RNA sequence: GUCUCGAGCCCUAGACAGCCGGGAGGUGAGCUUAGAAGCAGCUACCCUCUAAGAAAAGCGUAACAGCUUACCGGCCGAGGU
């Protein structure tokens, strides 16, 4: 589990409240 | 329409030629109030949304010429 | 190993011994696929290439048989197209199809015509300065296309100056 | 060439490869110079936009242009190095 992928998911979940795989992962949250 | 960045620095400095070695040899000088005037001019040339980041693109040419900010 | 290949609706393929015949609207192609312990069979509407062995040599051929069958599927439907362009510098070259053989006359100023025989069901059509080789069997078409380029081979003089000859323009 | 055994690293949060798409602005960096604009040479090698994108890795031009490399995205899908 790479550290930049964890930081990117937490950056996408931040722009939902306010790669296509990293978007799906962030939407499931 | 608006002339290049290299020319706008040499107008409000008084110097024409740069240096033999940038950052290592200081030639010209600027101030904070003088960079805030060059930030108002370039609107379609720069991709920056705010005026805050628009100044950084001008400073990103200055320190690599021989210009010290006071 | 076992690789299953789904046969297209336009295509229907029969098999006897080591020979596989593939029929379609653009024609028919019969090939022989023979290698140690590799069994190629038709299971209803799928082609099965299988072997009990998993060594590099056996694996090389299973993968070769796959591409051979997939190419036969494409040949009997859409066909195979090779495009060529006849270029000349000083001497006007006369390319013409005379029977089951393509003849090139007055090449580089030669009095004697250069000729090659067309491989099987392959059709060679000419429209002025362009040549288009086509047919169902890629083996036959690829070779006939190659034969035309190889026909203007020049070993005696510099190729960079004497550039005359039909060259492959389009590869499928 | 092929067989066998071990080690490290990467991978379904999609690896290796291939193909498609993107490969952006400040600015053609500065000095040199008639000119040099990624790419003759010297020094620096900075920050915006952003999912990426070098003060440019390789060709290419008189110099541009032009072609890709880095780098990011997509298609694909299982091992790969
Ligand atoms: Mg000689």
């Amino acid at each position: 589990i790479p550290e930049w992928k964890q930081e990117e998911v937490d950056a996408i979940v931040e722009m939902i409240e306010s790669r296509n795989t990293l978007l799906e992962r962030a939407l499931d949250d | 329409g608006v002339p290049p960045t290299a020319e706008l620095i040499k107008d409000e400095a008084g110097f024409e030629t740069g240096s033999g070695e940038p950052q290592e040899d200081f030639v010209a000088d600027l101030s904070v109030d003088q960079v805030k005037q060059i930030a108002e001019q370039k609107h379609p040339d720069l991709l920056s949304y705010d005026l805050t980041n628009a100044a950084k693109e001008v400073v990103g040419t200055c320190t690599s010429l021989g210009v010290t900010i006071e | 190993p076992r690789v299953e290949l789904e046969i297209p609706e336009d295509v229907d393929a029969e098999q006897d011994h080591l020979d596989i015949t593939v029929e379609g609207d653009n024609g028919s192609v019969t090939r022989r696929l023979w290698y140690p312990d590799i069994d190629v069979s038709v299971d209803g509407d799928t082609v099965v290439i299988e072997s009990d062995e998993d060594n590099a040599k056996t694996m090389s051929t299973i993968g070769t048989f796959q591409s051979h069958i997939e190419n036969m599927f494409h040949g009997v439907t859409e066909g195979w197209e090779y495009g060529m362009e006849v270029f000349y510098s000083h001497f006007p070259m006369q390319v013409n199809v005379e029977g089951d053989e393509v003849v090139i006359e007055n090449f580089l100023g030669e009095k004697a015509p250069r000729r090659t025989t067309i491989h099987g069901d392959t059709d060679v059509e000419i429209d002025g300065e362009e040549l288009t080789v086509s047919g169902p069997d890629i083996e036959a078409v690829g070779q006939t296309a190659a034969d035309i380029e190889q026909l203007t081979r020049i070993n005696d003089k510099d190729v960079r100056v004497f550039q005359d000859g039909v060259y492959i323009t389009r590869k499928p």
